[PDB]
């Protein structure tokens, strides 16, 4: 699950 | 509660709902899948970027789009940018379907994960858009004290000359205004999310695998009675999407090409001619330069 905070 | 607004969980049902007085505000969530037919590859497709990054010898694929690695080693990203940059940006039938939604007064907002600016080019205004992951259109020096802006032409000249873009003033790395993995989404994303979804009557999700967060979780932000239509080559988002369980009541999956899905939906609404005219006219205008 890739994440751009 | 979970009111049932669709008569049947089909594209036809969705069209019938859209034709009803209840459907006033549509929110589109779109990803790389709506631009692949324009010539821009996605991440996951078996053609996808993640299947062709071997030559860059990354510790892992996603690293090429991670901010730390980019700041340490920007070269792979810009090489990939040199290879992937289309000869021309033309919006797809899908983009213009969203434009048509705007012209019909149905479009509340388009939330996009894409950075190709094709939504703007298709004629969606800045007010109509939430560019959740930024854009390639403008660029900025990474120095906090300088933050010099650079236009797309400057960046393209740098990229095609195979020179790593450096600020002509403070000499810092120049980065496209893309939200890299590990970076924060713009404030507009969250504010618009806080305002729009309490009044959305229909969620149209197109060309995304719904893997990247927090964008994907947007689907859970809609009211429980709000119908959600996925137009995508495969099922995604499974408050997540529920297409096939016995408890399915509002989610519809139309599997195929985004352009074809938008054509079918437009046809069901009696908009096909309008859509085709819009696409041809706008394409002609673009070609005329
Ligand atoms: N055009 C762009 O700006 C671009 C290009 C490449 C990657 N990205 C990033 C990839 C990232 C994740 O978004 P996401 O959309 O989930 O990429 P993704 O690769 O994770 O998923 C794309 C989804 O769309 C589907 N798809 C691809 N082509 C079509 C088509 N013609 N018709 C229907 N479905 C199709 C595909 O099966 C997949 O499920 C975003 O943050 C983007 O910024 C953007
Ligand atoms: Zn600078």
């Amino acid at each position: 699950r890739a994440a751009x905070t | 509660q979970k009111e049932r607004l669709l008569d049947e969980l089909t594209l036809e049902g969705v069209a019938r709902y859209m034709q009803s007085e209840r459907c006033r505000r549509v929110i589109c969530l779109v990803g790389a899948g709506i631009s692949t037919s324009a010539g821009i590859p996605d991440f996951r497709s078996p053609t996808g970027l993640y299947d062709n990054l071997e030559k860059y010898h990354l510790p892992y694929p996603e690293a090429i789009f991670e901010i730390s690695y980019f700041k340490k080693h920007p070269e792979p990203f810009f090489a990939l940018a040199k290879e992937l940059y289309p000869g021309q940006f033309k919006p797809t039938i899908c983009h213009y379907f969203m434009r048509l939604l705007k012209d019909k007064g149905l479009l509340l907002r388009c939330y996009t994960q894409n950075i190709d600016t094709l939504e703007r080019i298709a004629g969606l205004e800045q007010e109509d858009l939430v560019e959740a992951h930024g854009t390639f259109y403008t660029s900025h020096c990474v120095s906090a004290s300088c933050r010099h802006e650079y236009p797309l032409s400057w960046m393209k000249e740098k990229i095609f000359s195979e020179v790593t873009p450096k600020c002509e003033d403070c000499q810092s790395l120049v980065k496209p205004d893309i939200v890299f993995f590990g970076e924060s989404l713009p404030a507009r994303f969250f504010s618009c999310m806080q305002s729009d979804f309490l009044k959305v009557d229909l969620l149209l999700v197109m060309g995304t695998s719904l893997q990247v967060q927090p964008f994907a979780s947007l689907i859970s932000k809609a009211p429980l009675s709000t119908p959600r239509l996925l137009i995508n080559k495969e099922k995604a988002g499974q408050g997540g999407m529920d297409f096939d369980s016995k408890k399915a009541y509002r989610d519809v999956a139309w599997l195929g090409e985004c352009d074809q899905g938008c054509l079918a939906l437009a046809e069901l609404l009696g908009w096909k001619k309008e859509l085709e005219d819009l696409v041809r006219r706008e394409h002609a205008s673009i070609d005329a330069q």
